[PDB]
């Protein structure tokens, strides 16, 4: 009436496994795991050496360059690895305008054939997309579109949100700090050697495209953000009023960054390969080192299996699998002495 | 004082006294907030993040969203809440058969005796209380069936003591024995107030315009039980909490385990790693700021001043860091405690299956208690012996008889003194032969078996005869006597007649005198005139005091009787010598003159009937000796043997007398043979200190060895041991006490047997465990770390007010042994690693303050992180500290000596903790450094050019720290059932099933906003799936090495004579070689006196009831 049952369960007599460590027992673990690390290991291995790449830190352009010109860049702002050997130096020279604004124009050789897709991105140093200011600094609603007043809009966007009893629509310290280099869409080819277009179109991700849609704002009661002040100089009209659901080149910079060194796409070529010639890449200089302190580049990658040129997580993969290479020998080793 | 009407329940109750039920909750409805509130918050776990939950509320400062730590916390303070109601109401409904019992309770409107429960007794109410049955309240009686209205009650519950103790009614109220003449007491009763005295009470009844002087004699108590009378008609006075045995009996309080005294300094352990590492991230933060203020212009930062943003971001860095203390520790430890007390409860080996009483764990707080033991205060009557006496042996002519013989102890040749034993039908052949010339002094004993007693014989409704004794002592021996033939039949107001047995014969004996048993002269006698016409004295007693009243020129039997003494009290026996001498019919008629005027004398007359008594018991013959066994429970020598290998140190704590718990204990195998006797009985609070500094004087003088440490023992009587713990000499009692090997105190009141248990406890940090049954020890269990019950043997109150009620004493060993050297191993465990799985995650965002300019950054998101302690890593917590097994149930009862681990807090220390931490430390900065190295620039995709982001990343680090944390408990468990394979690869399942179905329902519903893109660009890219798979091994394999290293190499277990002739010149040291081992239980207040003389068995029962007059 009041007896418990007899079951294995309840008298703690479960049917159980316990671990036998013995050199027996754990030699053909350590086996199988060596054995199948070492091709997955030299193979994200040789996946990181079939991309090839070049970089440009082109951030003394507007000191280090004269305006006459095709001076070689110094030797420590260039990184650059490809199939065959390269023949002459990238080169560089800077030119003003009509209106008085800087242009940095790299000329470079490719030494081969490059039959994979090509990506333009521009890396940034010592720049802290990952502050905890900076991250949770935009509004949610207007990415989104819709005509948020003044003080229902969010407050993670203190410093930037308001300037003359109006509304700062891309509001936040993400979009105001937005890199303002115009890369041209185009790799001029100097002699003997074509053009290779580059679109900027499906640049950012998939759900960032739906998620940024045109506001519903009607321009007379936004006023820019303050460091946007030189692309609107009269402010916000219904002419020039961005459509940030096409404006693919934004949305890659409010999907913020994990660490001060970072990449962000500004152009890609899927359909054909770009053959061997002295190419051209003209930069706009609009965006100063002096705000953040750091260096700002220009690469030219293109993809692997793991991304790109990062020998990290094959080097992962064979010193996991170098020790347990090592001690399924060292097994036999204390066991006779 | 307190008024009581009789025959009026409307005028009883304006007083406004308690009712009948008793509270065994630990909380009523009104005080389960504050009480389930401190015992939560004084966990500092609890109390940490009740904080933190405050510092998330002021604006700007959490990195997490403000919601995230009040939600985990309202989450384990409602399963805390859950875990304590469902013991609160099993501690409701097991109170609540106590109440629901039987009890006839006269209804003035009905008249007649209705069946009621017991929680409808008010005060005023008359109850009547059948033969066997239990006292409901504290019952003063009014009449009842025996003669002159007596009754016996048992108080085995309020005290110790195994006899019997006479209640007499008084004359002027035992007139009331009909049910229909009870409407007629119209009256007042005027007690006392309750005050848990015993044994004392004035009261006055005036009933029918006569007062009547109430006594102690006619007061029943509520933990007594009735027995050998068939009803009483008693009214009573106080009922439920206001009873003489219940009233310091509280509810069930707080008892703070050992272990979580342990957690509290290893959270303070925390605390400054926490103050440290808030402290290196805000210093860095003010020195970054300033020297860079040019270099972070983007981040439009105010520089107010130095001392108002370093404690804006003080409370920043609290919050991220706050989860170093784990939040669902103590809620873990909680369910792994009532769990654990489930599979206790549900053992068959610690079952009981003559009264079908499983054992249960009530206060399962102290699950883990129970494998650090070192101290365990017992209690004798009910919990060691079995409270039944059976007649063993006996020596009579220098030679021994018993039931079946033990062969080693055979009749052998003798030194001169017969030693052995022969059966009992060698005694039948001695006795039918006329020539052997022992048969007439074995007809003798015989039949001073069956006469010299006071039991009264009760014929039932077969041929059954059930013996009524007063002292359990005297009963066996009629019991035992009539085995032997001659049994005692029917009892006159003046004689006792004896049938034979083999013949058929009834001989009749008049008793003349009766001499009473008293403690100062430990022996009693009869004078009985034969059918022969030849008057004999018959006698027995203490052989110190029969032996120096004895004819040396007569009997040649008393060398061979003591040697036979000796060889009994060794055994355990409780011996008795039985002597005789034929007086003749002219000594008699000079000797009874000087016993009439002896007892005619109205005052005085205790001290002067003995004094009459010795004149006529000088020159007496030494026929032999007896030998009765106190029956102890099964596998209680085996128990106390066992749990003194393990390093237990076992007392006695009993409200019997001294010679009783020396016999024990002698036979228990607490005390032994070649073992001295600290005895300290003294009568003033200086005669003790003197006692107390004589010992300490001379056992201490020179270091002693651990053989013959075992050759010491302490027995302190309740009255020394009531100076012994005034507070000047405390420390005197315990350091005699820590170098004997066995402690006894004997007639220790109940509140003694608390002051004892809080004096071991507020002088040392060992645990103690206080087994008990009744009500007598109740506040034993009260005042222990562990208090145990004996359940239910028709006296349960200290089972039901117990942490565990087991069935008898044998459970004790695996319940110590098994069961709590395993809940303590596990559960030591499971704390090590909830500590170490909330640093291998929440420390990574340490790591990450130095590559966010020591901003705060979370690296992962807020909503995830509090599903880490509740869904995805709570589960091998549990079942490491239960399912489990470190070492097997068998060995552990084989090798008692592998409970000193336990003891001495091996698993569970606070330097073993920094083990742990360290190992979070190591796991956290592979796991921060293996993926900043990949996602380096967030170029580790392969999706059309796409990158890999700040919460892509994020995800990537929380889940190698939940693959890392259950690899580690894959490697820490030992055993493998299949309830783990649920929880340790199966929250890894579960985990890589939530987040796609997580991350695409809710940041629709604005829940976790930044999981839009992560399903696809970490499920779908191929390095987030080798990072799954390299990292874990590659922080685990020091772990694997280590645990293989562990198990092949490194391993843990899981001048004689200068001393004992100088201890016994001290005052009160007695040995126990010769001892000659008198016991007998019958007391004063037994009322061996007018018994015989009032009762006729022949003369059958009256019309109303079993009601008999008195025939005298
Ligand atoms: C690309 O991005 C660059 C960095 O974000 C940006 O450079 C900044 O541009 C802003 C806008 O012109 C500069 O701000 C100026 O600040 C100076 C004071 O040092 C002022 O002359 C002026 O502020 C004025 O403030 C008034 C009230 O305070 C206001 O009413 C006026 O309208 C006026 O705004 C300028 O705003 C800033 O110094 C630039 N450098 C840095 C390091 O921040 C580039 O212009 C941008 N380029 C393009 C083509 O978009
Ligand atoms: C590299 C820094 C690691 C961080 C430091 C660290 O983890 O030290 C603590 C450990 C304690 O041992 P475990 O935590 O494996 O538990 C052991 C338990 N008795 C069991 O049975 O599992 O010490 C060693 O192993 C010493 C070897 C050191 C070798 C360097
Ligand atoms: C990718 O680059 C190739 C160049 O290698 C582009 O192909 C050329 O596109 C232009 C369009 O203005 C045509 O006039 C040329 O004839 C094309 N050349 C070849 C060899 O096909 C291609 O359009 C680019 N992809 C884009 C822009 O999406
Ligand atoms: C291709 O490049 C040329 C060179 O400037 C440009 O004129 C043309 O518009 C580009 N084609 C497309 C489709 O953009
Ligand atoms: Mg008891």
């Amino acid at each position: 009436s009041k007896k418990p049952p007899n079951t294995a369960f309840r008298q703690q007599r479960l049917k159980a496994w316990q671990p036998i460590l013995s050199p027996q027992s754990v030699l053909p673990l350590l086996i199988f795991v060596a054995c199948i690390f070492t091709p997955i290991g030299i193979g994200l291995i040789v996946s990181a050496t079939k991309v090839q790449d070049l970089t440009i830190d082109y951030s003394h352009c507007d000191t280090k360059a004269s305006t006459t010109a095709f001076e070689d860049i110094p030797k420590k702002y260039i990184k650059y690895h490809f199939k065959s050997k390269v023949e002459n130096k990238p080169q560089w020279r800077l030119t003003e305008n009509e209106n008085g604004e800087q242009s940095c124009e790299l000329q470079f050789e490719i030494p081969n054939d490059i039959k994979k897709s090509i990506f333009i991105y521009y890396k940034i140093t010592n720049f802290y997309q990952n502050h905890r200011r900076y991250v949770q600094s935009f509004d949610t609603k207007q990415i989104l579109g819709e005509p948020i007043k003044k003080d229902d809009l969010d407050t993670s966007c203190s410093p930037i949100r308001s300037r003359e009893d109006k509304i700062i629509y891309p509001c936040g310290l993400i979009a105001n700090s937005m890199f303002n280099d115009t890369f041209s869409q185009v790799l001029s080819g100097i002699d003997d050697t074509e053009d290779y277009n580059l679109t900027n179109k499906h640049i950012s991700w998939s759900i960032d495209r739906h998620r940024f849609k045109t506001t519903k704002y009607n321009a007379s009661d936004i006023v820019p953000p303050p460091n946007w002040m030189k692309k609107y100089p009269d402010g916000y009209t219904d002419e020039n009023l961005p459509d940030i659901h096409t404006w693919e080149e934004f949305q890659v910079w409010m999907r913020t960054a994990a660490f001060p060194k970072f990449y962000k796409l500004t152009l890609k070529n899927e359909s054909a390969s770009l053959p061997k010639g002295k190419y051209q890449m003209n930069i706009e200089l609009n965006y100063p080192i002096s705000l953040f302190g750091g260096t700002k580049s220009f690469v030219l990658t293109t993809n692997g299996a793991i991304g790109g040129r990062n020998m990290s997580l094959g080097v992962l993969y064979l010193i996991v699998a170098g020790l347990c290479a090592l001690f399924g020998i060292i097994f036999l080793v204390k066991l006779i002495f | 004082p307190r008024v009581i009407h009789i025959n009026d329940s409307l005028a009883n109750s304006s007083f406004g006294y308690s009712d009948n039920h008793i509270s065994t909750t630990k909380y009523n409805f009104a005080t389960f907030l504050p009480k389930f509130l401190f015992q939560e918050f004084s966990k500092y776990a609890n109390l940490f993040f009740l904080c933190t939950s405050a510092i998330q509320q002021v604006p700007h400062v959490s990195p997490t969203n403000r919601y995230t730590t009040i939600g985990t916390l309202l989450v384990v303070l409602i399963v805390s809440a859950m875990k304590e109601c469902i013991e609160d109401i099993k501690r409701a409904n097991s109170d609540k058969e106590l109440n629901n019992s039987t009890a006839e309770i006269f209804s003035e409107a009905h008249d007649d005796f209705v069946e009621k429960r017991w929680i409808d007794i008010r005060v005023g109410d008359i109850i009547r209380v059948k033969s066997e049955e239990p006292i409901p309240a504290d019952t003063i009686i009014l009449s009842s069936s025996e003669p002159e209205g007596l009754c016996y009650i048992e108080t085995a519950n309020l005290d110790g003591e195994t006899n019997l103790k006479i209640k007499q009614s008084r004359v002027e109220t035992a007139k009331f024995i009909d049910v229909k003449t009870l409407k007629n007491m119209n009256g007042k009763v005027v007690s006392e107030q309750p005050n848990s005295s015993l044994y004392t009470y004035e009261g006055t009844m005036t009933l029918n315009d006569r007062q009547i002087p109430l006594s102690p004699d006619q007061m029943i108590l509520r933990g007594a039980t009735l027995r050998n009378t068939a009803w009483i008609f008693g009214l009573v006075i106080f009922t439920g909490h206001e009873t003489k045995l219940l009233r310091n009996a509280t509810a069930t309080p707080i008892k703070r385990t050992a272990v979580e005294k342990i957690i509290n300094r290893q959270i303070i352990a925390l605390f400054t790693v926490l103050i440290v590492l808030i402290l290196i991230s805000s210093i860095g933060n003010v020195i970054m700021s300033t020297a860079d203020a040019k270099h972070l212009s983007y981040l439009y930062l105010e520089g107010t001043n130095k001392a108002g943003l370093f404690f804006k971001d003080f409370l920043t860095f609290w919050i991220l860091f706050s989860n170093l203390v784990p939040i669902s520790l103590f809620v873990t430890v909680e369910l792994i405690k009532y769990y654990q007390a489930f599979m206790i409860g549900s053992d068959l080996d610690l079952y009981y299956e003559k009264t079908d009483t499983p054992t249960v764990v009530r206060t399962s707080s102290l699950v883990e208690e129970l494998g650090q033991i070192e101290y365990i205060f017992s209690d004798k009557t009910g919990t060691l012996t079995r409270n039944i006496m059976e007649f063993k042996s006996c020596s009579i002519a220098g030679h021994c008889y018993i039931d079946k013989i033990p062969e080693d102890k055979t009749a052998t040749v003798e030194d001169g003194i017969e030693v052995g034993y022969r059966k009992f039908d060698d005694l039948k052949k001695k006795l039918n032969d006329p020539s052997d010339e022992d048969s007439p002094i074995i007809n003798d004993f015989l039949t001073l078996l069956a006469t010299c007693h006071t039991v009264i014989p009760e014929f039932q409704s077969d041929g059954s005869i059930k013996y009524q004794a007063a002292s359990p002592d005297e009963g066996a021996l009629v019991q035992g006597g009539a085995d032997l033939g001659y049994k005692f039949i029917i009892r006159k107001p003046n004689s006792v007649t004896v049938l034979l047995e083999e013949t058929g014969e009834e001989k009749e004996y008049q008793l003349l005198n009766i001499c009473e048993f008293n403690s100062t002269r430990k022996r009693m006698s009869a004078i009985f005139r034969f059918p022969d016409g030849s008057i004999k004295l018959f006698c027995k007693g203490a052989d110190t005091v029969i032996l120096e009243r004895l004819d040396d020129e007569a009997n040649q039997y008393v060398e061979a009787t003591m040697r036979h003494l000796e060889d009994y009290a060794s055994e355990g026996l409780r011996t008795l010598c039985l002597a005789m001498r034929d007086i003749s019919e002219g000594e008699y008629e000079e000797w009874n003159s000087i016993y009439n005027e002896a007892a005619t004398t109205l005052d005085n007359r205790a001290e002067k009937l003995d004094e009459a008594a010795n004149l006529i018991e000088k020159n007496l013959i030494l026929i032999g000796a007896t030998a009765i066994e106190d029956k102890l429970q099964d596998g209680v020598p085996e128990t106390i043997h066992t749990l003194q290998e393990a390093g237990i140190k076992i007392w006695v704590l009993t409200g019997d007398r001294q010679e009783t718990a020396i016999n024990i204990g002698m036979s228990c195998r607490l005390l032994s043979e070649d073992m001295n006797l600290l005895i300290i009985n003294e009568e003033t609070r200086d005669d003790t200190e003197r006692n107390l500094l004589e010992k300490i004087n001379a056992l201490n003088e020179h270091q002693l060895s651990t053989h013959d440490m075992n050759t010491l023992a302490l027995v302190i009587d309740g009255k020394s041991l009531g100076f012994a713990l005034e507070p000047e000499l405390e420390d005197y009692l315990l350091t005699v006490a820590k170098l004997c090997k066995a402690v006894i105190c004997c007639r220790v009141s109940p509140l003694q047997k608390a002051l004892v248990v809080k004096m071991v406890k507020r002088k040392s940090s060992s645990l103690l465990l206080a087994i008990g049954d009744g009500a007598n020890d109740v506040s034993m269990i009260q005042a222990a770390h562990v208090g145990v019950g004996i359940s239910g043997m028709e006296g349960m109150q200290a089972a039901r007010s117990a942490d565990i009620a087991v069935g008898q004493f044998k459970f004790l060993k695996k319940l110590l042994l098994v069961h709590g050297s395993w809940s303590y191993q596990r559960i030591s465990v499971a704390i090590l690693y909830s500590f170490y799985k909330n640093t291998a995650l929440y420390m990574t965002q340490f790591w990450y303050v130095f590559a966010n300019a020591f901003s705060g950054q979370s690296i992962m998101e807020s909503w995830t992180m509090s599903f880490y302690n509740l869904f995805f890593t709570v589960w091998p917590p549990f079942v490491i500290g239960v399912f489990d097994q470190f070492v097997s149930s068998r060995l552990l009862e084989r090798y008692p000596q592998l409970y000193k681990l336990g003891q001495k807090g091996q698993f569970f220390s606070v330097y073993i903790f920094w083990g742990w931490i360290i190992n979070g430390f190591f796991h956290s900065a592979i796991v921060f450094i293996g993926t900043i190295l990949i996602y380096r620039y967030g170029f580790a995709l392969n999706m059309h050019g796409e990158l890999a982001d700040h919460w892509s990343w994020g995800v990537t680090v929380y889940t190698t720290s939940v693959i890392i944390v259950l690899g580690k408990a894959a490697l820490v468990t030992n055993q493998w059932t299949k309830f783990t394979l649920i929880a340790i690869p199966g929250s890894l399942l579960f985990w890589l099933i939530f987040f796609p179905i997580y991350a695409s329902i809710f940041p629709h519903a604005n829940i976790s906003r930044e999981y839009y893109g992560v399903v696809k660009h970490t499920y779908g890219s191929g390095v987030f799936w080798l990072t799954l798979i390299v990292l874990p091994i590659f922080a685990l394999v020091r772990d694997f090495l280590w645990k293989y290293y562990k198990r092949m190499y490194e391993p843990e277990t899981y001048h004689v004579q200068q001393f004992q002739n100088a201890i016994r010149k001290v005052r009160q040291v007695q040995r126990m070689k010769k001892q000659r081992g008198f016991a007998f239980s019958q007391a004063e207040e037994g009322g061996q006196e007018k018994i015989v003389r009032m009762y006729d068995t022949t003369q059958k029962r009256g019309k109303y009831g079993e009601l008999q007059d008195a025939s005298a």
